[PDB]
């Protein structure tokens, strides 16, 4: 129950979860650098220029460290299968929890924090989503 | 003698304005998911050091490109086979910038002599049956016949016989017949062939169990199936 | 081509009737009396000209049946806006030169000639709002 | 005239002048679907045509854009000189509401062009990028380092013969690029970055300011040269947010590229896809109905209000002292809820389609917008008065980084940077686009100086006008289609392709192979949330772009920074960065 | 030889129709029934272009491009408003009866009707009434049949009957109910019936071998390859998807097989998708099999071969020029044995000698369609190399073309050329042990042993 | 949290008013995807019915643009208001039809593509589509 996330959000993912703390337990109540960090959150596109920065910020934090890869750009390339973008943060950093979306909703980050802390202390969620009869039609609000 | 195979196609390092020729349409689909069940980290596109083509769309396939080896015909607005109109100088004419082939030899100045060897007339031998080659489009090729689609199409094995020689034995229109050519004793149905000359038997060349090398050879004994 | 009562005094020869809009064919006239609805008569003609065709050229083979169906709908009372304007487009695109033979150029002569003189009997059949879609549920139609 | 037909501008008072001064054989006027006369100058007469244009009765006093183009594989190039590569210069004039696009043909072997960095100073970064992406050198450039790619790159990306896809990941090259950074953080030589080496007795620390700082929307790695705590010279280091978005336009059809237009510069959802969609509509020949125009301007106003609220709040908070205008972000969320109810996507809606819009507005957008327009105005008034009566702001940010009309013109500044110097040049009012002309909204300008406070006050009163436009949109939304009936609209209105075979065929081919835009060139310039950006599309007749050039404004706004702050302190630079509305994805595209 | 198209002035061959010339110049005219191999018939009416005269006739007349001679003083305009509207309405008429099934059609992104419907700029349905429907036939195990998608362009019938001499496919019915198929369900007898899958502009005839494991055209990956089922070098372009050969399509070659293949080459490709093909070098250690690497296999093979008193190689006649050579180099020139019987080779090197050392020109596969007389002495050309049989079939129709050119009939008006011929052919004398497939056109067939021939 | 009826969300495959799946495996969504994260293969039911043999969508690449749903001519694939769980391995973010095929008709309740198509399946014969006429045989007697 003690995580101080060092949000390394680069692109529109960053300004989408600009209010990530809102859904947080320990932060926002006192009692901010990778030298004293435990959780890194890679959110924006992983370019071929920011990659050394990301890797050194990973090697600066100490071993009890978990990284969360938010968005579809940090996970695997993205829509940007381009010459100047590394095709996933896991290409050079061992990721712990992946989150899909472009960009993911802050609820996704909240749930990712919960799902990662449950690792320390679709198949499992398929029945609910698979069998829903009907949906609200796109004609109202 | 094969010095002409070097010109049959441009080697590697042949580029069209720096680009190498493409093997896939520009809008080739499912690139980051067609190999996802095996592993989600997509591999690098395969490297073609052999030829001038790339196993990807990052290449060039334009009607006005200056090469004669076209993987496929597509032009903006003309998706179908009619896109081959854009690739030829005059429609129905040769491919623009020539056609991809090199004849190895050109007609010589002087020809051969007359072959002064006429074969003697074919007189049928009693107890021997010269094999007449019958070739089938489906099933007479070593590799095509293996296609599970040609099994439906290829004919059933048979041995054609002249009516004057089918009636000479007891065999009639469909009776199985056993014959020995080598160690093997094959047994095939019988079809009557009115056009086949008397002292011959037909056999489907290439079809499994009958080697195309069995053309001109004579099977030494033929009789009813002896059920 | 149909002709009204005014054209009844011109001499029966090629040039006269050709200049009057119609054409002298076999010179065997047909008199249509007042009790014959023109839309029903033109439907009876176009269904013969459409069923009696051959399959070689698209304008005839595929456009005469469309005119037959439009005329059946017009004589049943289920015409729609854009029907007569679709029939008139068939008289220009089935004319001489657009089709392989002369069957359709002549097939579409009574149609245009009846429209010209009796358009009122054709309009009187248009009693429906043009509609062609079926309103798929979740899609909002493209308005006008 | 349908307002998009291919027309050469022979009846333009500038080509007559160019003919009177150079003779009627020194150039060839190309007929394009842009709005500007495209003249094909020779390489040797470039520096004497640019200067002649700069010295005129009503001159061309702004170089708006300058980038190359690879023509080696281009079939339909009729009426154009023989060229392998080519560089174009789009010069804007303000006193006369006219533009001109010079062009220079080049050969693959002799690939170099005289430098424009003497006429228009805002050609340094443009030529650096043209040399970075194309192999086009510029004879006489102060420093011609690669600006977008790292100096260790080997190829030239935007060339045709360069694969536009990511290559096998290189761990050892990453290892080298990571170790050499930490090692060679030892000699920030002035000569390579052009900083003249100081005096050796001042602060030679050469602080690489903010490799990761929240003031700038990205790394942006600005390098400093201080004498005391003054800046005497500074060079920005950009390229860290460059996802290939101009080369992607050559790998995606005219339809699939719209999400990339949305990502070009976030914070603006439909503002970014408006110029691309209008340019490809020019390429196609579509004239959208009134309903589509009003829908597009409503969405772009919503996103403009959103981005302006974010910028104002962030500057107010980041100057050091602020009223708890926590809600303005709440209102941003409210606008996002509206955009989500309308487009379905919230962020990066990717709503605008070629020839129209994706869906007809939902059934209950009326009340959804009316409650917003009844909840906003009093909030904005409070917003305007709290930001004005806050004297801490007028102290910490007033005269911090001030430039005039001349500097804003010569550095390519647009938006609120410009138009605060007194140059009333707004694209919505000058060159009305997408039925902008039918609304009543006055464009706020400033008097003389253009500093942080004046820029922020201008962006503040640039909100009430957006709200007036929104209220007019709500009051009179015309009834009609949301997609122009045209054989090239993409894709055809669904309820018809679901039941008609012709529309199904059109939809099939347009979403499978892409719509075939006839060979031509198009251009559309709009007024974005932060500056002016425009798309210069070149269709080779295929189902994808042959070239997509995005002019984003934050490029010039960052380029101007060294000139704007010289002899200023570091805090002045910080509040300057906080005042110029810029994004790093906007900069690097 | 100097036409005016939309003001522009081009230079064309004045001996071909306006559709052919305009398509050779790079212009875009829609057309369904014209094929550059089957001549021009004016059936579909879809290649209409306005034709003027005097260079100042402001009111031309609509005429079909494929049927006008494209002479010298010709003034046309492809883009005329009336021509545009007629071409559009012509596809609208075809779309009146079409089936709403592009998604399920075997050929999407490959259909010519889709191309021409998007080309004529028609994306709105005014038709309101029912469509005509048709029942399908069972044409064989090769090609399917969906007569709902027929636009009656007559390409299938023209090709199959007048070109390939099929005799078991034609047209039935009339008056918008016309039908193109076999007289009764059954397999199509013609060897060259596969070409119906690309001759037909719509998805009426589509091959089953690709229909089973289907993939849209864009998804395919092609490469220029050569058919390997025959002694001719018919240029194909096989398509792959998900790691298996999906289909074999024709690759134009104006010197060998311009537009047409066999069925043995178009459909006999299924031997590469077999699930028993060797995929790794294995070694038989007595009775068990152990899969090897590449370097492991090479090292093991070399270790066993270096200890051998003599190594011989047996190349095949179906490999490639290198594969055989490469082998020849591995075993020595001396130890390389052609994997064909002695008699199979003697009459192969004799044929090679006749081709090389005999001062007689051996024609290409398309130059066979230009010879007057043919003597097929000892070969069942239809069953061994069948494209030569189709070329001969094209050569025997040369007398009709001569009779037509002597009467000043253009070489693209195929209906008049055929009508003038009236079953008059060049002499062709086949010769085989029994009946052939070229007997319907042969002047005389000799049925005798290979000594009497 | 309230999400708009608008599709953005978690791709999902639906079924028609009947029990059968909507998808017909035409690849129109696999090619319209900007990212190329959809990959399927068409299989054919015994009678005549097209259906996807395997359907696979890479959710580590999906940007949720909605272009796929916009391209599908059979309304099979739709974007519904619900987010994917953030997986642990990234391999488990590749959904394979089993996961995607929902039990219901989705946003559009009564649309049945095969009621529109012209080719025959088990349900409808040649002349039983929507706005279609019974097939007249060429061997008929009527003129
Ligand atoms: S995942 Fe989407 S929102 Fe996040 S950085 Fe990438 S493109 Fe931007
Ligand atoms: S117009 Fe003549 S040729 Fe054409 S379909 Fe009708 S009858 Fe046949
Ligand atoms: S034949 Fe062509 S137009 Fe007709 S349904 Fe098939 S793909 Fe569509
Ligand atoms: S079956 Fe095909 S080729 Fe034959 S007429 Fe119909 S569309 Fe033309
Ligand atoms: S004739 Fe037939 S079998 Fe021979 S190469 Fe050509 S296509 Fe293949
Ligand atoms: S999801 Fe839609 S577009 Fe994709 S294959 Fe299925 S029916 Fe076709
Ligand atoms: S919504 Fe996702 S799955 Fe569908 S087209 Fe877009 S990126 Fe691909
Ligand atoms: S192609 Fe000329 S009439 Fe059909
Ligand atoms: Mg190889
Ligand atoms: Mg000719
Ligand atoms: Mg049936
Ligand atoms: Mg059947
Ligand atoms: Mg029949
Ligand atoms: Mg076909
Ligand atoms: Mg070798």
């Amino acid at each position: 129950n003690s995580i101080w996330p060092y949000n390394f959000g680069l692109s529109c993912c960053y300004v989408e979860m600009v209010t990530s703390f809102t859904a947080v337990h320990d932060v926002a109540r006192f009692g901010a650098s990778p030298r004293q960090a435990d959780l890194m959150v890679v959110a924006g596109t992983c370019f071929t220029k920011m990659a050394p920065v990301i890797q050194r910020l990973y090697d600066q934090m100490l071993e009890p460290k978990w990284v969360i890869s938010m968005g579809a750009c940090a996970n695997s390339g993205g829509m940007y299968d381009i010459y100047s973008v590394v095709q996933g943060v896991d290409k050079f950093i061992p990721v712990d929890v992946y989150i899909p979306g472009c960009p993911p909703r802050p609820e996704a980050y909240m749930q990712a924090l919960m799902l990662l802390q449950e690792s320390i202390g679709r198949e499992r969620k398929r029945g609910e989503r698979i069998a829903v009869t009907n949906l609200r039609t796109p004609d109202e609000i | 003698e094969l010095a002409g195979i070097k010109d049959a196609a441009p080697d590697a390092t042949f580029r069209i304005r720096g680009q190498k020729l493409a093997r896939e349409p520009h809008r080739y689909s499912g690139r980051t998911a067609m190999r996802a069940n095996i592993s989600v980290h997509e591999p690098r596109q395969p490297q073609d050091i052999d030829t001038m083509f790339t196993f990807s769309m990052e290449g060039n396939n334009q009607p006005t490109a200056h090469r004669s080896q076209v993987p496929f015909a597509w032009a903006p607005g003309w998706n179908s086979p009619q896109a081959w109109n854009k690739f030829q100088d005059e429609v129905g004419g040769k491919l623009r910038f020539g056609d991809p082939g090199v004849r190895l030899f050109e007609t010589s100045e002087n020809g051969l002599d007359y072959f002064t060897s006429v074969p003697a007339r074919f007189q049928p031998q009693d107890g021997k049956w010269r094999i007449a080659p019958y070739y089938h489009l489906f099933g007479s090729d070593e590799l095509s016949q293996r296609a599970p689609v040609f099994q439906s199409r290829m004919p059933q094995p048979y041995i054609k016989l002249n009516p004057a020689d089918a009636a000479k034995l007891g065999v009639n229109a469909g009776t199985r017949v056993s014959f020995s050519y080598d160690g093997n004793t094959v047994t095939l149905p019988v079809e009557i062939a009115e056009g086949l000359t008397a002292g011959q038997v037909g056999l489907p060349m290439g079809m499994s169990g009958i080697a195309p090398v069995l053309a001109g050879a004579h099977l030494e004994d033929l009789k009813e199936a002896q059920q | 081509d149909f002709l009204t009562e005014a054209h009844l005094d011109l001499p029966m020869e090629f040039e006269s009737i050709g200049k009057a809009g119609s054409r002298l064919g076999t010179a065997l006239a047909m008199a249509v009396d007042h009790e014959i609805n023109m839309v029903s008569l033109v439907r009876n003609l176009e269904e013969f000209f459409a069923r009696e065709s051959c399959g070689w050229c698209t304008p005839c083979r595929d456009g005469l049946p469309w005119s037959v169906k439009i005329l059946r709908a017009l004589e049943r009372g289920e015409g729609q806006p854009g029907d007569i304007e679709t029939l008139e487009q068939l008289c220009r695109f089935l004319g001489p030169g657009k089709t392989f033979c002369a069957h359709a150029p002549g097939a579409v002569e009574p149609l245009q000639s009846a429209i010209k003189y009796f358009r009122e009997e054709f309009e009187a059949g248009i009693k429906q709002p043009f509609s062609n879609t079926h309103l798929i549920n979740g899609i909002q139609p493209n308005l006008l | 005239e349908p307002a998009w037909q291919t027309r050469d501008h022979l009846d333009d008072p500038v080509i007559g002048e160019l003919r009177n001064r150079f003779g009627p054989d020194a150039f060839t006027v190309q007929a394009t679907r842009t709005g500007v006369p495209v003249v094909w100058i020779k390489r040797e007469q470039l520096l004497e045509v640019g200067d002649f244009l700069k010295k005129l009765p009503k001159p061309y006093v702004m170089l708006f854009d300058l980038h190359g183009m690879d023509e080696r594989l281009r079939t339909h190039r009729e009426g154009l000189p023989a060229a392998d590569f080519s560089v174009f210069y789009h010069l804007i004039s303000i006193d006369r509401n006219r533009d001109i696009m010079l062009k220079v043909a080049l050969a693959e072997n002799d690939l170099h062009v005289p430098t424009f960095t003497k006429l228009f100073p805002n050609a340094n970064w443009y030529e650096r990028e043209t040399w970075d992406l194309f192999g086009i050198t510029f004879d006489g450039h102060p420093n011609l380092r690669r600006i977008m790619m790292p100096q260790t790159w080997k190829g030239h990306p935007l060339r045709k013969d360069y694969p536009a896809r990511a290559t096998e990941f290189s761990p050892f090259e990453l290892t080298k690029a990571k170790q050499d950074l930490e090692m060679e953080a030892l000699t920030f030589k002035p000569e390579e970055w052009g900083m003249k080496r100081g005096t050796e007795n001042e602060d030679f620390m050469f602080l690489n300011l903010g490799p990761n700082h929240p003031s700038a929307h990205g790394a942006f790695r600005i390098v400093l040269q201080l004498d005391g705590e003054e800046i005497v010279d500074c060079v920005p280091d950009i390229g860290y947010h460059h996802r290939g978005a101009e080369k992607m336009g050559e790998r995606q059809s005219w339809h699939s590229y719209i999400p990339y237009t949305d990502r070009i510069e976030y914070l603006g959802g439909c503002v970014n896809e408006m110029p691309y969609v209008l340019a490809v509509e020019k390429l196609a020949g579509i004239t959208v109905p009134d309903r589509v125009n009003v829908i597009r301007v409503m969405l772009s106003e919503l996103f403009r209000i959103n981005s302006h609220l974010l910028y104002i709040s962030t500057f107010i908070q980041d100057v050091g002292a602020m009223t708890p205008v926590f809600f303005a972000f709440t209102d941003r969320q409210k606008i996002y809820d509206l955009v989500e109810a309308i487009t379905g996507f919230r962020m990066h809606p990717a709503w605008f389609r070629i020839g129209g819009v994706a869906h007809d507005l939902p059934r209950g957008w009326d009340r959804l917008l009316r409650e917003f327009l009844d909840w906003m105005p009093k909030r904005l008034a409070s917003y305007e008065k709290a930001a004005l009566q806050n004297t801490i702001l007028k102290g910490r940010s007033q005269g911090v980084a001030a430039y005039g009309a001349k500097e804003a013109l010569e550095w390519g500044t647009t938006g609120a940077g410009l138009r605060a110097t007194g140059i009333d040049f707004d694209v919505r009012k000058a060159r009305p686009y997408s039925g902008y002309e039918n609304f009543d909204f006055e464009i706020p300008v400033g008097g003389g100086v253009s500093d942080c406070y004046t820029r922020v006050m201008l962006k503040v009163e640039e909100l009430r006008q957006s709200l007036r436009i929104l209220e007019q949109c709500l009051n009179n939304m015309p009834e009609g289609p949301f997609k122009a009936d045209h054989p090239l609209t993409t894709p055809p209105p669904k309820e018809r392709t679901l039941q008609h075979i012709e529309t199904l065929i059109t939809h099939f081919l347009q979403v499978s192979w892409g719509p075939v835009m006839p060979a031509n060139e198009s251009f559309q310039m709009i007024e974005a949330t932060k500056g002016i950006n425009s798309y210069y599309l070149t269709s080779d007749g295929s189902t994808m772009s042959y070239r997509t050039r995005v002019r984003t404004p934050s490029f010039a706004h960052l380029q101007q920074i060294p000139a704007a702050i010289r002899g200023s302190l570091v805090s002045d630079l910080i509040v300057y960065l906080g005042s110029i509305d810029f994004v790093m994805s906007d900069v690097d595209r | 030889a100097t036409i005016h198209v939309d003001g522009k002035e081009y230079e064309v061959n004045g001996a071909d129709n306006l559709l052919e010339a305009c398509l050779s110049l790079g212009l875009d005219i829609p057309y369904f029934c014209w094929h550059p191999a089957l001549g021009s018939v004016g059936a579909c009416r879809q290649c209409a272009v306005k034709q003027y005269q005097n260079a100042e006739d402001t009111r031309g007349r609509l005429v079909m491009s494929c049927m006008t001679p494209a002479s010298d003083g010709t003034f046309i305009s492809i883009d005329d408003e009336e021509a545009k509207q007629f071409r559009e309405s012509v596809v609208e008429w075809l779309m009146t009866n079409h089936p709403h099934d592009c998604p399920v059609c075997e050929e999407g992104g490959n259909c010519h009707l889709q191309d021409m419907t998007v080309m004529t700029g028609h994306s709105f349905r005014r038709y309101r009434f029912t469509k005509r429907t048709h029942r399908n036939q069972d044409l064989g195990p090769f090609i399917s049949h969906e007569m709902n998608r027929c636009i009656a362009c007559y390409r299938c019938v023209r090709y199959y009957k007048d070109y390939a001499d099929g005799t078991d496919l034609g047209v039935y019915g009339a008056h918008d109910n016309v039908y193109f198929g076999r007289p009764e369900d059954g397999t199509l007898e013609s060897e060259f019936s596969g070409n119906l899958v690309e001759i037909c502009p719509t998805g009426v005839f589509t091959d089953k071998t690709h229909s089973e494991r289907y993939n849209r055209k864009w998804d395919m990956q092609f490469a220029p390859s050569i058919c390997q089922q025959c002694s001719i070098g018919c240029n194909i372009s096989p398509g792959e998807r998900y790691g298996e050969l999906r289909r074999i399509e024709n690759r134009y070659n104006g010197t060998v097989n311009h537009y047409f293949l066999c069925d043995r080459g178009r459909f006999g490709y299924g031997y590469v998708n077999l699930k028993d093909r060797p995929r790794q070098p294995v070694q038989r250690r007595g009775d068990d099999f152990i899969t090897l690497n590449a370097e492991q296999a090479m090292q093991g093979a070399a270790d066993i071969l270096r200890q051998s008193k003599k190594v011989i190689g047996i190349g095949s006649p179906r490999a490639s020029v290198e594969s055989n050579f490469a082998l020849r180099e591995l075993v020595g020139e001396e130890n390389f044995y052609t994997g064909i019987a002695h008699g199979e080779q003697e009459r192969l090197q004799l044929a090679l000698k006749v081709l090389r050392e005999g001062g007689i020109y051996t024609p290409a596969l398309r130059e066979i369609e230009s010879y007057d007389a043919v003597l097929v002495l000892g070969e069942d050309v239809t069953q061994t190399g069948a494209r030569v049989a189709l070329a001969v079939r094209q050569a025997v129709k040369g007398k009709a073309r001569e009779m037509a050119a002597a009467q000043k009939v253009a070489d693209w008006q195929i209906a008049a050329i055929l009508n003038i011929g009236q079953r008059a052919k060049h002499p062709l004398f086949v010769t085989n042990v029994d009946d052939t497939r070229l007997d319907d056109i042969a002047a005389w067939t000799y049925r005798a042993p290979v000594e009497d021939q | 949290v309230y999400l708009p009826p608008r599709y953005r969300g978690r791709i999902v495959l639906t079924r028609d008013p009947d029990g059968e799946e909507r998808c017909v495996a035409c690849n129109l969504c696999a090619v319209a995807c900007p990212v190329g994260c959809i990959s399927l293969q068409k299989a054919e039911t015994k009678d005549g019915r097209w259906y996807p043999e395997f359907f696979r969508i890479n959710f580590s690449r999906c940007i949720f643009c909605g272009l796929c749903e916009e391209a599908c001519p059979t309304t099979a694939i739709q974007l519904t208001p619900d987010f994917e769980m953030g997986e642990y391995k990234r391999q488990d973010l590749v959904y394979e039809k089993e996961d995607l095929l929902i039990s219901g008709p989705g946003k559009y309740p009564e649309y049945n593509f095969y009621r529109m198509a012209g080719m025959a399946i088990d349900g409808k014969d040649k002349g039983e589509a929507e706005n279609e006429a019974k097939p007249i045989d060429v061997k008929s007697l009527l003129p």
